[PDB]
RNA sequence: GGCGACUUUCUGGUCUGUAACUGACGCUGAUGUGCGAAAGCGUGGGGAUCAAACAGGAUUAGAUACCCUGGUAGUCCACGCCGUAAACGAUGAGUGCUAAGUGUUAGGGGGCCCCUUAGUGCUGCAGCUAACGCAUUAAGCACUCCGCCUGGGGAGU
RNA sequence: GGAGGUGACACAUGAUAUA
RNA sequence: UACAA
């Protein structure tokens, strides 16, 4: 859980964290301390109208086939650093992470 | 039509000859929906060429359709500023479209005062091949092969 | 090593069956040894050793 | 009686020509699709180019040339056709397109 | 600006390494002086191809065009002149500093790879921008010098 | 997938403001 | 629409 992707690809950032690339699981253990399916745009910005939704699943098939299955994570972070912990390879950006672990 | 091509209707022997390619002429000879016209036309005429060529009726008009029928036709073509015509074989059921189509046609335009009497010897000459259908044929024919150089396009 | 002109039997190796130059993107040779070969193919055809054009 | 020959093909954008020799050059027999009475568009039609070889091929085996080589010229499309159709008119098959190395300046390109 | 077959002769510049040497001898640069595609001009040669003008043939309502068949200057050489181009990266020169990734050209060092110079490309942060975009080859951050701008037309008259 | 290089018959016209 | 022709 401590080899990173290739150097072609680190992020600058994560030289501190970091052939290939190999996490600072010194670090990492420190870190860690301190510390499915698609993303929805605006599931924590539009709460306003997925809750609606989520409202709308608990109480057709097609609709909830699809509903279940839904209720790399750019949308996310954006959804929440937007708002003012997690895994944070070498090619993702730690600058953003409050509680970055920098585990593979 | 732009969808793609259509399913066609079938059509009942006639009575008599127990030919299907009988039914279709009576289907062109008809004027107005009158198909009773129409098939008192085809069978007084098949009575006059039997007996004016000694044979049975339907192998004259076998022979009289192969006579009519081409194997190759001319299609009109836009290409880039001169009109060509392109020639192109027809199908099966299209020849006997035109076989038809230009029987009846030049049946009506003969001097002979009754349609049976002008449908009978229309069959009779298109059988020596000779006659209007048989020279629209051979026109036809002399179009295409005038142009068997453009056969490159589609 | 610099590439000479009356080697032929190398200098073959790097045309065509027309007697063309190949293209160091199919014979896999490097820039500066191209070069060096071009002028020798030119310098040989010069003297009859290899043809222009066959 | 002549049996060795080539047979020369010069195919174009407005024409097939196609001439028939022995190894020395000397011509035999020659036939184009301006000889078949084909003009303009028609005188270019790889079919029209097939008409001519053919009847080229016929007079020289009337000399009586069984075996003819092939040199092809030109971009016309009747390059196949006017080839394939010399081991078509029994004759035994046993290009020269000029390309300059940086020669003389061509034409100007056509503003159509 | 430009430079493309090969050979010889004459000759300019750049790059890398080294650290013998000199010891700030540098940068920029008004005026000035030179070089400067193509067309063009003068004198004299040359003249294959192509081709302004021009002629004929087409097309068209007309066609002083586009297309076709020809064709002169010119296109080529030498020596003078001309001094202009979207002469463009539409980006003046010098110096330093500021993430990365990845091709390529010419080198060097060390163990095909790693490091390092100098060019030449693409992508892309910070920053900048009106936006497009630029981004260690800046259009970023700074200092020096030069050139230039101040609504459009009139008029580069 | 997106860039940069490379190469590749005939058809005339429609006043001013206000829109 | 008010015009122009
Ligand atoms: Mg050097
Ligand atoms: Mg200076
Ligand atoms: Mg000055
Ligand atoms: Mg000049
Ligand atoms: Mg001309
Ligand atoms: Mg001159
Ligand atoms: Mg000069
Ligand atoms: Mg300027
Ligand atoms: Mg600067
Ligand atoms: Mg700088
Ligand atoms: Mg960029
Ligand atoms: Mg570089």
């Amino acid at each position: 859980v401590h080899f990173g992707h290739q150097t072609r690809r680190w992020n600058p950032k994560m030289k501190k964290y970091i052939g290939i690339y190999i996490i600072d699981l010194q670090k990492t253990v420190k870190k860690v301390d301190e510390a499915n399916q698609r993303w929805l745009g605006g599931l924590l910005t539009n709460y306003k109208t997925i809750s609606k939704r989520i409202k709308r699943i608990s109480e057709l098939k097609k609709e909830y086939d699809r509903l279940i299955k839904f209720l790399k994570e750019r949308n996310a972070i954006a959804e929440a650093r937007k708002l003012n912990v997690g895994i944070v390879d070498t090619n993702c950006d730690p600058d953003e992470i409050d509680y970055v672990i920098p585990a593979n | 039509p732009r969808k793609g091509s259509v399913p066609k209707r079938d059509v009942l022997p006639d009575p008599i000859h127990n030919s299907k390619l009988v039914t279709k002429l009576i289907n062109k000879i008809m004027l107005d929906g009158k198909r009773g016209t129409a098939q008192r036309i085809l069978y007084s005429a098949f009575d006059l060429v039997e007996q004016r060529s000694g044979r049975d009726a339907l192998e004259v008009f076998e022979e009289a359709i192969n006579n009519i029928m081409p194997v190759l036709e001319v299609k009109a073509r836009r290409v880039g500023g001169s009109n060509y015509q392109v020639p192109v074989e027809v199908r099966p059921e299209r020849r006997t479209t035109l076989g038809l189509r230009w029987l009846v046609n030049y049946a009506r335009l003969r001097g002979e005062k009754t349609m049976e009497d002008r449908l009978a010897n229309e069959i009779l000459d298109a059988a020596n091949n000779t006659g209007g259908a048989v020279k629209k044929r051979e026109d036809t024919h002399k179009m295409a092969e005038a142009n068997k150089a453009f056969a490159h396009y589609r | 090593t610099h590439i000479d002109y009356k080697d032929t039997e190398l200098l073959k190796r790097f045309i065509s069956e027309r007697g063309k130059i190949l293209p160091r993107r199919v014979t896999g040779t490097s820039a500066k040894y191209q070069r060096m070969l071009t002028t020798a193919i030119k310098r040989s055809r010069h003297m009859a050793l290899l043809p222009y054009v066959k | 009686n002549i049996e060795n020959g080539v047979a020369h093909i010069r195919s174009t954008f407005n024409n097939t020509i196609v001439t028939i020799t022995d190894e020395f050059g000397n011509a035999l027999s020659w036939s184009s699709a301006g000889a078949l009475g084909f003009k303009g568009s028609k005188k270019s039609t790889p079919f029209a180019a097939q008409m001519a070889s053919e009847t080229a091929s016929k007079s020289a085996m009337e000399h009586g040339l069984k075996t003819v080589e092939v040199t092809v010229k030109g971009p016309g499309p009747g390059r196949e056709s006017a080839i394939r159709a010399l081991q078509s008119a029994g004759l035994e098959v046993t290009d020269v397109t000029p390309v300059p190395h940086n020669g003389c300046r061509p034409p100007k390109r056509r503003r159509v």
